[PDB]
């Protein structure tokens, strides 16, 4: 018989945010932060890893 | 596929218009309370000080 095998494996503790909400050029990676008066300010980071 | 290539992100063209073999963009103005040439005049201006 066949039989699928899903694995779930925690990693090391970073930074996370919706996938959705994530910029890409390919040679800058950003996002947009809402301020605190609802000002939409932008803001790079760096990446590490995504999934799911 | 990563064991047989890398995968990178890139910005590139989008639609290459080609007027007369001539790549060229275009610049869309909406200007309807003023009257036209007087605006395409002051258009004149600010494009070719600026």
């Amino acid at each position: 018989m066949n039989a699928w095998l899903q694995l779930n494996t925690a990693s090391e503790p970073m930074l996370l945010i919706p996938s959705q909400a994530l910029i890409d050029t390919g040679s800058e990676q950003r996002v947009i932060t809402v301020d605190a008066d609802g000002r939409f300010v932008p803001k790079r980071v760096a990446v590490f890893q995504a999934s799911q | 596929l990563a064991d047989v290539a890398d995968i990178k992100v890139s910005t590139g063209p989008s639609m290459l218009k080609t007027e007369n073999a001539r790549p060229t963009s275009w610049i869309y103005i909406d200007a309807r309370d003023r009257d036209m040439v007087s605006v395409v005049h002051d258009l004149q201006k600010a494009i070719a000080e600026k």
